[PDB]
């Protein structure tokens, strides 16, 4: 209806779901994933 | 409306319950405690101050339950250790210790004229003590999970039982059979109280529900909000006019028993409150907790 | 949007009759410190009143009460509920504006207010006034659902869920609760592939959140007797590649490298694990996994002093007096003296709210023996001790007997209480031996006592 | 003792829920 294209354009979402998971600050993966290739060097 | 006493580091470790004493065989002039610490110590609350009388012990694991006769100036407390002690007040010495072996021992209740001692079992059943006998006269076997809560009726002719999963269990002690088996909670109940004219009953969840129910007819009179954390003990104002509220988050919320409102809250322990009980009339409001200092609320 | 803040603190020192420009200071804030944002609206709300002593609309007011929610103002912004639905009714002729609307979606705030409160009562008048009216909506549909969820699952919690689907079957955030109900029945684990595949539809994909629940109910599936098997192998590596796979699309994703650190746990490797939960720890203190999984990796190392702090760090939050699995997790090769009688009040501390726990009576009785053995073999010592110790080792009798009684166990049968049986038979033949050392021990003090009064009469 | 306590050992993992901000106008 007119009340839900009304309402949910003119809120605002400052917080998801998805961005709780990723992290605030800059924790990049090549470390991580470093360190999988260099466990995997152990394999 | 306030804190009157406060009892700094009252026990060596936290409180589990407690009983302070309604009449006056010299047991509005005391309190019962019972903790973690194995020591059951009796506080005598003198010149509107909290004395030491006593400080008993032999409970060898953790107290459970500690209460005070309505028709006699003795004690009883029950721990993990499935050793009901008896405890005699006037001497602060034990009278006997009823084993309630091999573990099936749970919270217990000082009858309204002071001769069964009902607890929790295991099983689900719910065992009934000779106070003079120390021996289990009959078991009210009600089938479940587990039981953990329980209240005589003051005026002598219902019990309830709290399970551990939400399990409301009517009876008539007269008889000692099941009246009605109700389920308005799903998580542990851990407190429940008859009202003084035993016309109401209070639910204690983990779901800060407090849903009271109707007796002589057995029916939700209405479900009460509460704090955040769990509820855990709940105590009637004598007067059959407000009960108070024991949570899992340092914080004591005091209710109207008609208006179902939060008339007061102390927040002043600072650790999570385990057992509250009134005054005579309801004025003084005893409180434990794992801050191991006991807080004396008077809410006129 | 850095231009934005350019801009927008090269116009707040200005004032060329600034009226919005903390209205569009404060819109781009709330993703931001949310400080300046309530900085923004507290001059605003002045703003519109000396050119006119105009009130200020409900959208400020409503924003206003939002970000206090956030905040620890919950009382204040409560207020600011108030006072935006009292304006918005002042807002009489504005259905242009849809003040209406703009109230519903201010009940609807309110109402996660009161669920704040844990005014659930009134929580629940909101959400049916608004659902009554508006029943096109569905996070009050589910709020609701949520509320009761709280309470329990099988609820009309999974009805309202379940309807939310029904209403719209393509929200992915009622659809993802609709298997986190799921989470409950673990039992329902692997058939929660097909309640997590029905939006896998690529229009809802990528949903970092989802398919990091299929890593995690893919997890779970861990730690069996199944891994020689290579079949728990093959779980790792899928988790692995889940992991893989959320690692590549997302860097800064922190449950992944959680999950990560978690199975190569699972694969052994423990001093490989300290150092990438170290990077999310860095990154987020607040989450309560990451708190156990290195203490795990710290008792690993056997570094208990070390260890058990972190874990009441984690009994910081206000959650539950007693969590289980933490002291579970706690009391592991705890073996210096307060990891063993303290270690004992924890476990007292557990079994006050769970003495339905076999593993927890087990745990008391070898705990229990412990202290036992600790204090009769070498020992000399005292008195009083020794006599708890005979009492305390009858009552691990005890729980051995009636654990053994009991078929059910952890799926590990408890059968172990019997060689238990015979050490504390054996036990109470050297605690025969050892209070007949304790009258000895008496009988000395008593004549030494003797010899320093006969000494004291000469002086 | 002779063995360590016994536990159902896991790296579990949560997951937060859906947060559901207040909403901005």
């Amino acid at each position: 209806v007119d009340v839900t294209r009304d309402i949910v354009s003119r809120e605002r979402v400052w917080r998801t779901r998805t961005t709780i998971l990723q992290s605030t600050g800059k924790n990049f993966s090549k470390n991580i994933f470093a360190i999988l290739q260099s466990v995997k060097a152990r394999e | 409306y306030g804190i009157l006493f406060k009892q700094e580091q009252a026990h060596d470790d936290a409180i589990w319950s407690v009983a302070w004493g309604t009449n006056k065989k010299e047991n509005s002039e005391t309190v019962v405690t019972g903790s973690l610490d194995d020591l059951v110590k009796v506080w005598k609350w003198r010149d509107e101050r909290l004395d030491l009388q006593w400080s008993l012990e032999g409970h060898q694991l953790g107290v459970v339950s500690v209460d005070i006769s309505h028709t006699l100036p003795i004690a009883a407390s029950s721990s993990l250790d499935a050793h009901i002690r008896l405890w005699d007040l006037e001497n602060g010495k034990q009278i006997k210790s009823i084993d309630a072996g091999p573990v099936d021992a749970w919270t217990l209740a000082f009858s309204p004229d002071s001769q069964y001692l009902a607890t929790g079992t295991h099983v689900g059943k719910v065992n009934i003590f000779g106070v003079e006998s120390g021996k289990k006269e009959y078991s009210l076997d009600t089938r479940g999970k587990f039981i953990l809560s329980i209240a005589y009726s003051p005026d002598g002719k219902y019990l309830a039982s709290g399970a551990i999963d939400g399990i409301i269990n009517i009876f008539d002690i007269a008889t000692g059979k099941l009246l009605h088996t109700l389920e308005g909670h799903a998580m542990p109940i851990r407190s429940l109280t008859f009202s003084p004219d035993s016309q109401l009953l209070v639910t204690a969840s983990d779901d800060g529900y407090i849903k009271i129910y109707d007796v002589q007819h057995a029916n939700l009179a209405g479900t009460l909000s509460g704090h955040a954390s769990w509820v855990l003990n709940v105590a009637f104002c004598p007067d059959d006019t407000h009960f108070v509220s024991s949570s899992s988050d340092k914080s004591v919320k005091v209710w109207d028993v008609g208006t179902r409102t939060c008339v007061h809250t102390f927040f002043d322990h600072q650790d999570q409150v385990w057992g509250v009980k009134y005054n005579g009339n309801g004025s003084k409001i005893v409180s434990v907790g794992d801050d191991q200092e006991i807080h004396i609320y008077d809410c006129p | 949007r850095d231009i934005a803040k350019g801009h927008l603190k090269k116009v707040t020192e200005q004032y060329p009759d600034d009226v919005e420009a903390w209205i569009e200071l404060a819109q781009i804030l709330e993703q931001t410190d949310i400080q300046g944002a309530l900085s923004a609206y507290g001059t605003a709300t002045r703003i519109l009143q000396e050119k006119v002593q105009a009130d200020v609309p409900p959208e400020i007011l409503n924003n206003v009460g939002a970000l206090h929610f956030r905040l620890g103002n919950l009382g204040e912004a409560k207020k600011y509920f108030l006072a935006s639905l009292d304006r918005a009714k002042a807002e009489a002729e504005h259905d242009e504006h849809y003040y209406n609307a703009i109230s519903v979606t201010t009940s609807y705030n309110l109402a996660r207010l009161y669920e704040a409160m844990c005014e659930f009562h009134e929580a629940e008048k909101l959400y049916k006034n608004i659902l009554r009216e508006h029943p096109n909506y569905v996070d009050c549909y589910l709020r609701l659902g949520a509320m009761a969820r709280d309470k329990g699952n099988f609820y009309e919690a999974s009805d309202w869920f379940k309807e939310a689907l029904q209403i719209n079957q393509d929200h992915p955030d009622a659809w993802s609760l609709i298997g986190n109900l799921h989470l409950a029945k673990q039992e329902w684990g692997p058939g929660q592939k097909k309640f997590e595949r029905i939006l896998k539809q690529p229009s809802t994909q990528s949903d970092t959140y989802s398919m990091l629940a299929l890593g995690n109910v893919w997890l779970q599936t861990l730690h069996q007797p199944t891994r020689d098997r290579e079949k728990e192998k093959r779980h790792q590596d899928r988790a692995l590649a889940i992991y893989k796979q959320v690692l590549r699309n997302d860097a800064k994703n922190l449950y992944a490298a959680n999950g990560i650190g978690a199975v190569l746990a699972h694969k052994g490797y423990f001093r490989e694990a300290r150092d990438v939960f170290a990077q999310v720890r860095e990154a987020t203190a607040d989450i309560s996994d990451v708190w156990l999984n290195l203490a795990h990796i710290y008792v690993e190392q056997k570094q208990y002093i070390s260890a058990v702090q972190m874990y009441e760090n984690c009994l910081r939050k206000f959650y539950k007096h007693q969590n289980t699995e933490v002291v579970l997790y706690l009391a592991r090769a705890l073996f210096k003296c307060g990891k063993l009688q303290e270690c004992k009040q924890t476990l007292l501390k557990a079994r006050h709210v769970a003495p339905s726990d076999t593993v927890l009576m087990f745990n008391v009785a070898l705990v229990l023996q412990r202290l036992a053995t600790s204090v009769l073999k070498d020992e000399k010592s005292n008195l009083k001790e020794v006599l708890n110790a005979v009492k305390e080792l009858e009552l691990a009798h005890r729980y051995f007997s009636y654990l053994s009684k009991v078929g059910d166990k952890m799926r590990f049968d408890l059968a172990l209480a019997a060689t238990e049986a015979r050490q504390c038979s054996d036990l109470l033949s050297q605690a025969q031996y050892h209070v007949a050392r304790a009258r000895k021990q008496d009988e000395e003090e008593r004549e030494l006592r003797a010899k320093q009064e006969q000494e004291k009469e000469l002086l | 003792e002779r063995s360590g306590v016994v536990c159902r050992v896991k790296y579990c993992n949560s997951l937060p829920d859906i947060p559901f901000d207040p909403k901005f106008i």
